[PDB]
Parts: structure tokens; sequence; C-alpha cells
């Protein structure tokens, strides 16, 4: 069967700028190469037919190149909507076959985050939970830290953390930490704070808020 | 309108069908076979106009079984046809010729 | 229009089975394939098989174990893809595309997530999320709302039925204990709410209940 080989896995690449994606038949397969496109949670897009031709209602941006063995896949001016997972697959000879896939990602500029924190629902409450939620939103670099201290003093139980794939309407990144507690555990205290160590600020980022 | 410009023609019809059934039957044979080239309807066709007139290229052919037999059949309708076609054309230079002839 | 249409989600035991489904409309041919493709969490896309409606006539990738089936149906235009007895590796997205004898995927279901375990459905728990009295807001307020409990995945988080999309950031599932739990994020101006109704849609087909909840002050 035809081996698709798509390396690098992963393409870091300034906005603006051109970027390539490679494709590696196992044998000459002439033309018959198709690229797909496909962002976080959404299906795969067709974006190129047939190593060239171009395909209606997709961004001029978009072009490929290549025949025999070796394909192209380039962008002209990357930009946050491009951030996703590229497919190549072959028509040349049974079976049909997919590459492995090759993540776009873009390097802008440096973003501190927007942290948030949230009490508890009362519907929530109602039922013998508590569970105080706080959202570090648009930051970039991906890498950053969350501290949980209730009543002063530092938390570690409960905390369950979710980071999202790089951002397609900005190219940045967010995270969400999540704490919890029975209502019983989070009657007997006071102030929860949500710190925040990020890479733009020496200074960790908090948000507090006290139970009465 | 006589019997051999008729069965040129009816054969020149029906030679197009076969070839058209002949890209289709040659897909539905062909995939599944692994390594298999004939897959693709388009240039299945070009395939099966390239067995028709017979000047096999080579760049594509069957695989399969089945799709040999597709095969087959398609180079005897062509070959059917071309040759049904050169007869009308003598059976045309040889009442015409008769004609020059005074009979 | 949405030319295939698949079935959000199908939960699964171990040792049983399930059909898929993948309803096509538009300009349908005789030279039409459809496709199965699947594709486990994190990981690329695999090829399962490909039927012609038309003929009826399918075929398997042969270098997997071979757990699938297909079948068509013409006249209510739908495929089926019959599955058999699964493990926790037969789980996840099963996409079905549409071919016109050209070899590529023009046209692309939404898919439908597939899990395989014993844990029984569960739907959500939409709970609201807005900021305290102490939270000094400015030029944007952040809201948002927290589903959890639920089983298995997916669901599908909006915000004002759609009518509300830049700003939005939906955080991937955890997996505590057979339930998942996630968190949606929603910014607008500070000064259109709550002024202005602001509500987080939670569909949640693997129990079919898709449920709203309006984000207003506190106390
Ligand atoms: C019109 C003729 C079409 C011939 C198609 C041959 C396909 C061979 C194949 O790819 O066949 C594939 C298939 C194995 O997968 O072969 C088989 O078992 C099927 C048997 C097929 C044909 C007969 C066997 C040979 C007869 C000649 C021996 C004469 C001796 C005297
Ligand atoms: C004349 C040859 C029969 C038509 C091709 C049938 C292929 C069936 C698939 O295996
Ligand atoms: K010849
Ligand atoms: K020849
Ligand atoms: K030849
Ligand atoms: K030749
Ligand atoms: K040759
Ligand atoms: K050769
Ligand atoms: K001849």
């Amino acid at each position: 069967d035809i081996l698709l080989t798509q390396s690098p896995a992963i393409l870091s690449v300034s906005p603006g700028e051109r970027v390539s994606f490679s494709c590696r038949a196992s044998q000459s397969i002439g033309t018959d190469i198709h690229w797909y496109q496909q962002r976080t949670n959404g299906s795969p897009r067709l974006l190129i037919k047939y190593a060239s031709e171009s395909i209606s209602g997709i961004p001029s941006r978009f072009s490929g190149s290549g025949s025999g063995t070796d394909f192209t896949l380039s962008i002209n001016s990357v930009e946050s909507e491009d951030i996703a997972n590229y497919y190549c697959q072959q028509s040349n000879r049974w079976p049909f076959t997919f590459g492995s896939g090759t993540k776009l990602e873009i390097k802008r500029a440096d973003a501190a985050p927007t942290v948030s924190i949230f009490p508890p629902s009362s519907e929530q409450l109602t039922s013998g939970g508590a569970s105080v939620v706080c959202f570090l939103n648009n930051f970039y670099p991906k890498d950053i830290n969350v501290k949980w201290k209730i009543d002063g003093s530092e938390r570690q139980n409960g905390v369950l953390n979710s980071w999202t794939d790089q951002d397609s309407k900005d190219s940045t990144y967010s995270m969400s930490s999540t704490l919890t507690l029975t209502k019983d555990e989070y009657e007997r205290h006071n102030s929860y704070t949500c710190e925040a160590t990020h890479k733009t600020s020496t200074s960790p980022i908090v948000k507090s808020f006290n139970r009465n | 309108s006589a019997l051999h410009w008729r069965a040129a023609g009816a054969a020149t019809v029906l030679l197009v069908i076969v070839l058209l059934a002949g890209s289709y039957l040659a897909v539905l044979a062909e995939r599944g076979a692994p390594g298999a080239q004939l897959i693709t309807y388009p240039r299945a066709l070009w395939w099966s106009v390239a067995t028709a007139t017979t000047v096999g290229y080579g760049d594509l052919y069957p695989v399969t079984l089945w799709g040999r037999c597709v095969a087959v059949v398609v180079m005897v309708a062509g070959i059917t046809s071309f040759g049904l076609v050169t007869a009308a054309l003598a059976t045309w230079f040889v009442g015409r010729e008769q004609e020059r002839r005074g009979a | 229009q949405v030319q295939l249409q698949q079935p959000g989600a199908e939960l699964v035991k171990p040792g049983a089975s399930v059909k898929l489904s993948c309803k096509a409309s538009g300009y349908t041919f005789t030279s039409d394939w459809i496709h199965w493709v699947k594709q486990r969490p994190g990981h690329g896309l695999e090829w399962i098989g490909e039927i012609i409606p038309s003929y009826g006539r399918a075929n398997y990738n042969e270098k997997i174990q071979k757990k699938a089936t297909l079948t068509a149906d013409k006249s209510s235009s739908t495929a089926f893809m019959q599955l058999s007895s699964l493990t926790s590796e037969d789980s996840a997205v099963y996409y079905c595309a549409r071919e016109r004898g050209d070899g590529y995927f023009a046209v692309w279901g939404a898919g439908t997530t597939v899990t395989v375990s014993s844990a029984k459905t569960t739907p959500p728990s939409v709970y609201p999320l807005a900021p305290g009295s102490a939270a000094q807001t400015n030029s944007m307020v952040t809201l948002g709302c927290l589903v959890k409990g639920y089983f298995p995945e997916p669901v599908t988080v909006t915000w004002n039925s759609g009518s509300l999309s830049s700003g939005v950031h939906t955080f991937p599932a955890v997996l505590q204990s057979d339930l998942y739990t996630l968190s949606s994020s929603v910014t607008v101006p500070s000064s259109s709410w709550p002024s202005e109704t602001v509500t987080c849609n939670v569909a949640h087909p693997a129990s079919s209940t898709k449920v709203d909840k309006k984000i207003v002050p506190r106390d």
C-alpha cells in the first residue's frame, strides 16, 4: 500500500509569512494527491485536489505543487484561521491512503492572560456540590501555572485543569482550572484565590472572592 | 440507407456504450485489489478507449479477473466495430467501382 | 445544505455491536462511493472501507482487523456501517464522506463519536457562571457555564443559539470516575450585559438533551 510521509509533524511560523507542508509517497503516484484541512473538533475539508487544482470556496492563499513522490501544500501569508492539522491522501492505487498529518502553529507576540474567578452556582449548591471555576484566557506562550489558595493556604486537592489548542481567532491559548469541593468542605472556608504565573509578568496575576 | 452503413453506425454507438459501461465495470472490478490502478472513472474511460482501439499504452491495465474479462469484451467490441467500418467502406468502394464499369 | 448527516454519538459495551448511519442528500449519481474514515482521539485519519450505493459492493481496509460491514439503502439514501464485537480500541469519531469516483472526498459528515464502555448514559448539568460583586469590570466582561456529570462524549456548547461566536472558548472535557466535565467561556462588552441576554445552549446527543441556561448577575 502507498505510504504518505508527512514531516515535520509540527510547523511553527510567524504571521503573514509563507509556509510549506510536505507529503512523500513510497512510490510515484503522478499528481493523484489531495489535501485536507481539519481544525480543532471539525471534520476534514478539501483544500486542493490532484496536487495543484484549486477548490472553490478556499482562500486563494492555499496552493499546492509537486508530482511523482514529493508534494507540497503552501499557504501565502499564514493567519489564525489557518491553524489546524493538514493531511494528504492518495488516489493512485487502491486502497486510498492518508498521511500522518501536520499541525500548523503560529508564533505571535506575547500576551498576558486575562484571569477570571467564579463562585459556584446556587443550583449546584442545592445538590451538595460547589465548583469554583477560574479562567486564564487569551495568553501566549501556552506555558502557564495556576495556584489555588484557600483562606491564604495553598490548595492542590480537587484541582482539574484543561488547556485549549492554539485558538484560530487570534493564535493564543487558554486554560481552565476547576476546584470541586462539597457544599460542606466549601461552607467552612472564606476566601478562594486563583494565582496565575506567566512569562509576561514576574508578579503572579491573582483573583479571589469571599463566600459572604 | 444501406445495411452496411447502418451496421457501421449501430456499431459506433454500441462501441460508445461499451466504452462507458466498460469504464464503469472496470472500476467496480478493480477497487478492492491491492496495488490496482484502474480505480477512478475518468482514467478508466481513457483506459477503455486505448484498449478498444487496441493501442494499449500499458500505463493502465486491469489486474483482477473480472477487470480482465471486461477488458476482453472491450477489446473485441473495439476490434469488431472498427472492422465493421472498414467492411462498410469496402462495400461502398466495391459497389461504386461496379458503376464506373457500367454494371 | 448539509449533504451527509450522521448521529452525534453512540454508546456501546464491550463485545457488543452498533450500526452507524450516513444519510446523504444533494446531487446523487451512480458513480458515487461512500467512504468511512476512523479517527481515534489525538491520532490521524484511517480509511476503513468503501461502498457503491448504485451497485451495492463494498471493500474494506485489509491492513486492519476487520470489524466493519457496509450496506446501503437506495430509496432512503442512507449508508450503514455495522461495527461488531468492539473493545476500547474501537472507540473514536467515525466519519463518512462522499466520493464521486474521482479519488478525493469532496464532502464529509459531522462524524459520530463512539464510546465503548459499561458506564451508562448520563445527561449533563449546566450551572451558570457570573462574576462576583468585588469583580471590578472593564470594557469587556467574561461569563461562562459549567457542564459536568455527563457521559459519554461529546457535548456541543453554543452561545445565543450561534449568534454569539466571537469570544467563545470551550475547554476539553476531563474524565473523573466515569463522568466528563467541561466549561465554556464567552466574552462580550461589559455594557451589553446584562441588558442583553447571554444564554449558553448545551446539546448532548447521547441522551438527546439540548438545554438552555441564561447568564444573569448574582443576588
Ligand atoms: C462482464 C464482466 C462482469 C462485470 C464486472 C463485475 C464485477 C463484480 C465485482 O467483483
Ligand atoms: K494494435
Ligand atoms: K498495441
Ligand atoms: K502496446
Ligand atoms: K505498451
Ligand atoms: K510499459
Ligand atoms: K514500464
Ligand atoms: K487491424
